[PDB]
């Protein structure tokens, strides 16, 4: 059971990407709810048209936005679901800073402390790990 | 005692009616009352406002202020809903506030106050429980 | 009756009448009067006897009203004993069938902490152990642990009377209201209900019950106070990098500041911390947490700077707004405040690409010209944007203008050596059109500083040198400035020679060359020609002249520590400089005396004389700002006595109408006609009165500019520093020697104290102590010090100018 609620949704692979009421976008992964970005504003999602690379949202206009899915977040964090962390880990060099900490905080949740340590950017993470 | 007094202002520049407890403030009461209800409590349309380190809780009311006082607090809920009950009981004594109905009307709003509020421990009133006392 | 201390007498014929209106109003009128703090024991055996047994609610609840605030003054129609007349048929009152009148009854009884009341209030427990209402149940444990309180914390109260004696509390726990007078000092067995009761609450009840005992394992259970404790608890688990996003404490805080711009500032602030922690250089101050709100994804949509733009402000929302998002634009992003600085200052700063961004006032434009230009002296990486944006500045080509834009850059040219070689070109254009003195000025700078790069020079400076305006400063400007760089890689019909000819002639000199200067003769009277006309040792050449000086900035020029810049955006500033930051004969003797840090004026007053003085009584006045901690209270003063009475002194106080002279001491004896005598112990003064504050140096600076201190005197005993006689007799006049105003070396170095008071007077108190302890051959008049002295109409100016001399005062009797 996910903790941010599901205002609309869509399936993704076996992932779950969802609207929530808080307005985040959030993407169910091993049961665990990561976020993937924050919207701004009430955004549901039309689908996903592989051909703009992008997921289309609207508004309350009947128009577009896109917000392009942040693939290489999402496989870092399923990665680490699956409890291939070292698979995670490949994904990293492609993680920046701040996103690499995060993710390694991921990586650590669902277990494996040092490899989460190699991953986190920050000197702190790593000298807690 | 949390609640120091509870009081009706005027901001004549005296407390016109107001309600120690148990001995403690009788002169003081008019002063703190004559003062800070003045400067609208020293507030800017705040509800809290505290001066000369004594809370302050107020509802302006025409020239006049009606006042809680407090210098502790147990809760922030509480103090705002024994004015507030206290506010239900004032217009039915005095037809809003007003310094002269106000005047004429001690005993029944003096009452009230030992009544709402009991050695500083806000207890609650309505306007029918009121009744049974000035019968 | 609003208060009116004399009506007592009318109030005995208005409580007995015959008639229960009039009654009811007299016993009102007594309430009032007495509320206030005025005249009531005349007429109590009037006032008890009607109302006594009756079940008649009002009279009773009215005579109940006043046993609660003053039952133990008052002694007429009472007296003392153990039933008196405020219980004794008011244990019938407290039997009654009525709940309104037990109930009140027992409220007021079991409220008082009396002694001769204590056996009566006790068995008042009954009027309520039946639980008619919440409110009887209330009035129960509150009157339980009120008995509790007085004199019974052992059995007299503790078990139960037929129901409750300090059980009420047990009790309304588990019924359907709650409310526990039980916080401390009572049961443990309803210490232990009442959590019981956390889950079976009654609401108003629960915040009675969560004062005494709080902390939850749960979520919550309902209810706004256990809503309220929540918030408490939440924050204890995750303390870390303040609350970040503020839980159950947003409600509250809105209120915090009704007024109306600040809660938007401060929740602009708010939302700034939280988008990210950032390095936190100076001005890049956003903590909360490092991801919550990120920054700055490539795939976000519709991304996080659209808010990040709101906090980068012309005034886009209001003022107070304004100065928040200004900080806050440079506190999320920036390099410190240097990248983001740039950025807003681009907007803010003077072109020709909007007009709602430029003005024709002058000083504006220019401090928004050197407000870009201090993030490039700043940081290396803004001289590359500074430099074009410049030209843009330029480029509105109204006299002024080009003025402003003109005297920074050169400014700029001076840290940044043969960089911006670029710029020269535009900055001539607007050059011709002139009607002040500052476009004179920083263009022939430029032009000059520049002349290897460009060939124009002739040309360009002969329309304006044939052309007026306003030419003071213009001469100080193009004096030190228009030879330089390269001795001749200039030609239009001038090259950079005819240039060092003209730029002689410009500073002092006379001669034909760009059809003559504008003018010769120099700016403020020190700065002249000669030094520079000495100067182009080698003819406008980098070697050691004017190009050496041109191509060098003096002294350290770096950051944005006001050395050759300016300290962030230039509106924001003005509100930063403006935060001051402010924090019957008679003989008396006398001496004053401390023993175990009690100070007093010890006083001995004698009867020298024969005659009868008794009727003898001592008093201390309170005069004004001085006051009586305790007057001096034998009495004595009788045939040939001699006795030592202390009167307790204080010195701060509220004025008072008596006179404000010394220290006013009464002693009263037998006359008729003067009857009380006023005679004198030892000296006190006026500037007592005055009230010591104190000022840092822009409050300081401040109140300078805003009233004169022309005033001075030169006091003795002022050889010594700020810190000895005239710190302490400064003290005295309640007065402080805070910052200084000094400019120390090894020819200046006068102490100098910045000092303040805000007396109570009227005005406040300022001066400025100047030491002229010798740092040169030749003193003002070698030790002492002159005091330059004010106070706000200089009425207190003058106790600074004396009392900085000397002070003391001793007796040994």
């Amino acid at each position: 059971e996910i903790q941010e609620i599901v205002k609309t949704g869509l399936w993704v692979g076996d992932c779950f990407i969802y609207t929530s009421s808080v307005n985040r976008l959030n993407y169910y992964v091993g049961g665990e709810i990561v976020t993937i970005a924050h919207l701004d504003r009430t955004m549901y999602l039309l689908g996903y048209i592989p051909k703009d690379n992008r997921l289309y949202l609207g508004d309350k206009e009947l128009n577009i936005v896109s917000y392009s899915l942040l693939v290489s977040v999402l496989e870092y964090q399923t990665a680490v679901m699956r409890r291939d962390f070292s698979m995670a880990d490949k994904v990293l060099p492609t993680i920046p800073k701040e996103q690499r900490t995060r993710v390694a905080h991921f990586l650590e949740k669902q277990g494996f402390k040092q490899q989460a340590l190699t991953v986190s950017t920050d000197p702190e993470h790593r000298f807690e790990l | 005692m949390v609640l120091l007094a509870a009081a009706v202002c005027t901001k004549a520049g005296k407390a016109i009616v107001s309600r120690q407890f148990v001995e403690m403030t009788r002169t003081r009461i008019e002063g703190l009352l004559a003062a800070f209800p003045k400067l609208m409590n020293t507030g800017k349309q705040h509800t809290f406002v505290e001066t000369e380190s004594v809370r302050y809780v107020y509802q302006p009311m025409e020239k006049l202020y009606m006042v809680l006082i407090t210098t502790k607090n147990s809760n922030i809920l509480e103090d705002l809903e024994t004015l507030r009950l206290f506010s239900r009981v004032i217009p039915e004594y005095c037809r809003a506030l007003e310094e002269n109905e106000i005047s004429e009307h001690c005993f029944d709003l003096i009452f009230a106050f030992d009544e709402i509020v009991a050695l500083g421990y806000r207890e609650n009133v309505n306007l029918a429980q009121i009744r049974t006392f000035t019968e | 009756m609003d208060s009116e201390p004399p009506s007592e007498i009318s109030l005995k014929n208005d409580l007995e009448k015959g008639d229960v209106k009039s009654k009811t109003e007299a016993l009102k009128k007594v309430i009032i009067m007495i509320l206030n703090g005025e005249k009531l024991p005349g007429l109590l055996m009037t006032i008890i006897r009607f109302v006594l047994p009756l079940q008649d609610h009002t009279i009773k609840k009215l005579l109940l009203v006043f046993w609660e605030i003053v039952p133990k003054t008052t002694p007429d129609g009472r007296l003392l004993h153990e039933m008196i007349l405020v219980c004794d048929a008011y244990r019938k009152d407290l039997q009654h069938p009525n709940e309104f009148i037990r109930g009140s009854t027992l409220r007021f009884l079991c409220k008082l902490k009396e002694a001769e009341l204590l056996e009566p209030l006790m068995p008042a427990i009954r009027a309520c152990l039946e639980h008619r209402h919440s409110y009887v149940r209330r009035n129960a444990v509150l009157a339980i642990y009120t008995i509790y309180r007085n004199f019974e914390h052992l059995i007299p109260d503790a078990p139960e009377l037929i129901h409750d004696f300090l059980v009420n509390e047990k009790d309304a726990s588990c019924k359907r209201n709650a409310f526990m007078m039980l916080i401390h000092a009572d049961q443990d067995r309803a210490l232990d209900y009442l959590s019981t009761c956390i889950d079976q609450v009654q609401t108003f009840g629960d915040i009675l019950q969560l004062v005494i005992v709080e902390l939850i394992y749960k979520v919550c259970h309902a209810n706004p106070s256990e809503r309220a404790r929540f918030i408490r608890c939440i924050y204890n688990l995750l303390q870390s990098s303040s609350p970040a996003v503020k839980y159950e404490a947003a409600g509250t805080l809105v209120t915090l500041s009704s007024a109306p711009t600040a809660i938007k500032a401060a929740a602009q602030c708010y939302i700034d911390l939280i988008i990210k922690e950032s390095d936190n250089n100076v001005k890049l101050i956003v903590l909360d947490r490092l991801v919550e709100l990120k920054e700055h994804p490539a795939h976000e949509r519709v991304l996080q700077d659209l808010v990040m733009d709101i906090l980068r402000v012309l005034s886009t929302p209001d003022l107070e707004v304004r100065k928040k998002t200004l900080q806050l634009a440079l506190d999320l992003v920036s390099s410190r405040n240097v990248e983001e600085l740039v950025i807003v200052l681009k907007k803010e700063v003077i072109k020709t690409n909007n007009v709602s961004e430029h003005e024709d006032t002058d000083k504006y434009r220019q401090l928004l010209v050197r407000t870009l230009h201090s993030c490039s002296v700043r940081f290396p990486d803004m001289a590359a944007n500074v430099i074009p944006v410049l030209m843009e500045f330029l480029s509105d080509s109204n006299e002024a203008a080009a003025a402003d834009v003109l005297e920074f850059v050169r400014e700029a040219i001076q840290r940044f050596d043969n960089l911006r070689m670029l710029i020269v070109e535009k900055m001539l254009e607007v050059f011709h059109a002139i009607k002040s003195v500052k476009i004179y000025r920083g263009a022939l700078w430029i032009l000059g500083e520049y002349c290897s790069t460009k060939e124009d020079i002739q040309s360009v400076m002969t329309e304006v040198r044939r052309s007026l305006g306003e030419i003071p400063i213009v001469e100080s400007e193009i004096k030190k400035e228009a030879g330089e760089l390269k001795p001749e890689e200039e030609i239009t019909v001038g090259p950079v020679q005819k240039l060092v000819t003209e730029m002689g002639t410009y500073a002092t000199q006379s001669a034909l060359s760009s059809s003559r200067p504008t003018k010769k003769e120099e700016d403020r009277p020190p700065l002249r020609g000669f030094l520079l006309d000495g100067d182009f040792f080698v003819a406008a050449s980098l070697a050691t002249t004017l190009t050496k000086i041109a191509l060098r900035y003096v002294a350290l020029v770096q950051e944005k520590k006001k050395q050759n810049s300016f300290v962030a955006e230039a509106m924001l500033l003005m509100a930063t400089i403006l935060h001051l930051g402010k924090s019957d004969p008679v003989y008396a003797e006398a001496y004053v005396h401390v023993n175990q840090y009690d100070i007093v004026l010890d006083v001995l007053v004698v009867n020298q004389t024969s005659d009868t003085l008794q009727n003898c009584t001592l008093e201390l006045a309170t005069l004004g700002d001085l006051k009586l901690v305790e007057k001096p209270s034998p009495l004595t003063l009788a045939p040939h006595d001699f006795a030592n009475i202390k009167a307790n002194v204080k010195v701060a106080s509220t004025e008072n109408g008596i006179i404000f002279g010394n220290i006013v001491y009464d002693v009263s004896g037998a006359a008729s006609d003067r009857n009380c005598v006023v005679l004198s112990d030892i000296h006190i003064d006026i500037m007592d009165y005055i009230q010591p504050a104190t000022c840092t140096d822009a409050e300081f600076r401040q109140m300078w500019a805003e009233f004169e201190w022309e005033n001075k005197v030169t006091v003795n005993t002022n050889m010594t520093d700020l810190n000895d006689y005239l710190q302490h007799i400064l003290k005295s006049t309640n007065m402080k020697c805070l910052t200084p105003e000094k400019a120390l070396s090894g020819y200046c170095g006068f102490m100098a104290a910045n000092l303040y008071a805000r007396s109570i007077f009227g005005e406040d108190a300022l001066a400025n102590v100047s030491i002229e302890k010798p740092v040169h051959q030749g003193p003002d008049a070698a030790v002492t010090g002159h005091i330059r002295i004010r106070a706000k109409s200089q009425g207190m100016a003058l106790s600074l100018g004396d009392k900085i001399n000397l002070s003391q005062k001793k007796t040994s009797l």
